[PDB]
RNA sequence: ACCUGGGGAACUGAAACAUCUCAGUACCCAGAGGAGAGGAAAGAGAAAUCGACUCCCUGAGUAGCGGCGAGCGAAAGGGGAC
RNA sequence: CAUGGGGGAAUCUGGGCGGACCACCGCCUAAGGCUAAGUACUCCGGGUGACCGAUAGCGCACCAGUACCGUGAGGGAAAGG
RNA sequence: UGCCUAUUGAAGCAUGAGCCGGCGACUCACGGUCGUGGGCGAGCUUAAGCCGUUGAGGCGGAGGCGUAGGGAAACCGAGUC
RNA sequence: GAGGCCCGAACCGGUGGGGGAUGCAAACCCCUCGGAUGAGCUGGGGCUAGGAGUGAAAAGCUAACCGAGCCCGGAGAUAGC
RNA sequence: ACCAAACCCUGUCAAACUCCGAAGGGUCCCAGGUGGAGCCUGGGAGUGAGGGCGCGAGCGAUAACGUCCGCGUCCGAGCGC
RNA sequence: GGUAUAGGGAGCGACGCUUGCCCGGUGCCGGAAGGUCAAGGGGAGGGGUGCAAGCCCCGAACCGAAGCCCCGGUGAACGGCG
RNA sequence: UUGACUGGGGCGGUCGCCUCCUAAAAGGUAACGGAGGCGCCCAAAGGUCCCCUCAGGCGGGACGGAAAUCCGCCGGAGAGCGCAAGGGUAGAAGGGGGCCUGACUGCGAGGCCUGCAAGCCGAGCAGGGGCGAAAGCCGGGCCUAGUGAACCGGUGGUCCCGU
């Protein structure tokens, strides 16, 4: 045989299911109202013109238009929809 | 060797006693778009021997189109069914024997 | 010899007429899940894509 | 606690839920029936 | 061979298995005969109803039965033979 | 509807049934028996076949349930011109 | 660097085959679903059986699909839940 | 003149070795061994059977392969190989 | 005597550190692009045993024709030239 | 066609010298008490119906075996012996 | 009848969910690879209106450690945010207070994710409410774990069925 003995300390094998997060519509993209534009760990992207955000922080269109993402530094970044004509 | 789908659960209730079906008289719908396709005196055995029905029971009118004049017998008719020939037609109905 | 129509499918769903698959909501089946959530609410019926094309073949005769 | 809240003199059930030794029993607050607008509901 | 009665399996299926299934089948036994069985209502079941029994076609894979699983599955009524 | 065990009636002011149980409404007469036909089968006789044609068709077209095998139950050929 | 098979990979020192000749394996029944060749079309169609035929076909509407769907059901109805 | 006494034929058996290994033989031959008045050997006639028999007991024997005989049947068992 | 907290320099290190941050990748718009391209519905599948090489990482020992993933490719099916 | 000097089961295995301690757990034996306990007895009380008498249904106390619990013995009983 | 995974099997360890990393700057991504949690908890730890802003460091102060409580400067977040880690956050999601009970009923456009079936977000309409003068906010909790198809029954309720 020459049979050895191994074992496992084996403590690790773990890990949660992906919850895929992140900017779901870029700017530039029309959308409907409900449209949710950003799935966020925390508010990595504050809400901005027409755009509500839930329990999670999922930010979504609240109207038919076009993206528009804004940096604001020590404000932080913003994530809206401009209507059109 | 997994679940199927065997897994939606039976809404279907009211379902099945055991000494089996219960005899309760059923009704054959027939619009009158398919109606007025003739005339004269429009009444059960009339349709059956032709059309919708055979045996079907109950013979109740309703429907689309606009059946023109004529008594037309029945077991039962819509509160739109009858409306709509009351323009001009006939309301003879159940029985009592 | 003339397949048996398979009671339990019957039993649980109701095809529609353009050919749709139709049961309840599993997940609520009297809770079992137990309180509440608002979620009991969402509970009507719903369409099963692709698996009615398979249900469906099990009701060749009772239609 | 798996608790529920039964109108006064009627049906109706909220299915809440307590946290009885922490201070609790005698649970009752303004909900809305369905048989016609608020009652209170109590336990049980 | 077919038939009636008395007894009466398992393999298999359920992608294990015990209820269930196969199946009252295989087989064993008694008995009947050119057939055997059944047969003149303490019936059926909703029809102001029908009118011995048996056989076929429907009814119907319906009604139902079922670890409501796998799977099993009528009867009335309607056509016929007699 | 049958029936092994226990209890155990009534004779038409009787008794059973219509899916627990009552009450209505209605059906039928239990605890004795016989009864043709239409139905089933194919040892047997005949007639047909988008049936086989001797490694097929029956296991046997021939001296086959034979020879041979097996204690036995039983298994079981070949071979036509 | 044979043939077949099985393989990530065979001439392969992996499987099978001595050679030849015969026998030798996706069928049929009933349901069902698409496609297709036809008949008929708001309609279509017969079962069992009776009548003829003796390799004549008729007759036979019980029944079955389809003409309305929703709803657990009552029920309603181009709506319905 | 006693004896599950001794040596040793017949008779019963099968210790060790060689040979045999498509055998003389589906367990044999040669040499060598154990028992040999006993719980002995042997003829003839009878009885016990398949989850059963028989067994100084090895799961041994039950018609030349027994941790469940043989034959026929369920039967074309089932085979994710 | 830095045995030695913080603290300041001089030097540095880090998959689970980041003040910073490429190439590149993803998607939307406008264009190009007639391709055994696409998209929708439906009938039939097989496959669900991969393997090598290159590049990027785990495990290993910066071992393995080792082992797991990721992008690509070829073999598989091009053991044809 | 026998009758405890006999039959059956078990273990050890001529003969000699011997065969210690442990009944907590298991088994077996013994315990006319208690505990628990199935049919069945029993009917407090309630329900379905009818106009009713009634016909039908559930059903508490309590009375209820073997078994088990409980009390105790037991080692040439299973076993154990820092 | 006595499970599977498994650098043969047994033994050992493990089996669902959450969070970092591996993961190669969209997602997604393996290994018996590295490293930790969950199978609950809040009747206030929930609504809304109105207020307040931390941890530290440095002095100064009766009892008083090296932070008990005070006063004074400095200190943009290193505290806090019920429990793991992560993201987020003081221009509050943190600390306190007053009234409250939307931890509602009917619904649900439009999406995220995705084999199925599940899971997640959700504006808006109706009804009848809360807090605020108001604009308004309110279908539980800073957010991601705290969970289990069907079948079979149990308690209620009710427009239904009831041979």
């Amino acid at each position: 045989m020459a049979h050895k003995k191994g074992l496992g300390s084996t403590r690790n094998g773990r890990d949660s299911q992906a919850k895929r997060l992140g900017v779901k519509r870029y700017e530039g993209q029309v959308v409907r109202a409900g449209n949710i534009l950003v799935r966020q760990r925390g508010t990595r992207f504050k809400p901005g013109k027409n755009v509500g955000m839930g329990r999670d922080f999922t930010l979504f269109a609240l109207v038919d238009g076009v993206v528009e993402f804004q940096d604001r530094g020590r404000l932080g970044r913003y994530v809206h929809v401009r209507p059109l004509a | 060797g997994r679940s199927t789908t065997l897994m939606r659960l039976p809404k279907r209730g009211m379902q099945g006693q055991v000494p089996g079906e219960i005899k309760r008289p059923r009704y054959q719908g027939v619009n009158l778009k398919d109606l007025a396709r003739f005339e004269g005196e429009v009444t059960p055995e009339l349709l059956v021997r032709a059309g919708l029905l055979k045996k079907g029971y109950r013979l109740k009118i309703l429907g689309e189109g606009e059946a023109k004049p004529l008594k037309v017998v029945a077991h039962a008719f819509s509160k739109s069914a009858l409306e709509k020939l009351k323009a001009a037609g006939g309301e003879p109905v159940l029985l009592e024997a | 010899p003339k397949m048996k129509t398979h009671k339990g499918a019957k039993k649980r769903v109701k095809i529609t007429a353009s050919g749709k698959v139709v049961a309840m909501k599993t997940g609520k089946r009297h809770l079992n899940w137990q309180k509440s959530g608002k979620e009991i609410r969402q509970k009507g019926r719903k369409f099963v894509l692709a698996k009615p094309e398979a249900e469906r073949i099990k009701l060749l005769l009772p239609y | 606690l798996l608790l529920e809240c039964t109108e006064c003199k009627r049906r109706n059930y909220a299915t809440e839920k307590n946290k009885r030794n922490t201070p609790n029993k005698l649970e009752l607050r303004k909900y809305c029936p369905w048989c016609r607008k608020h009652t209170v509901h109590r336990e049980v």
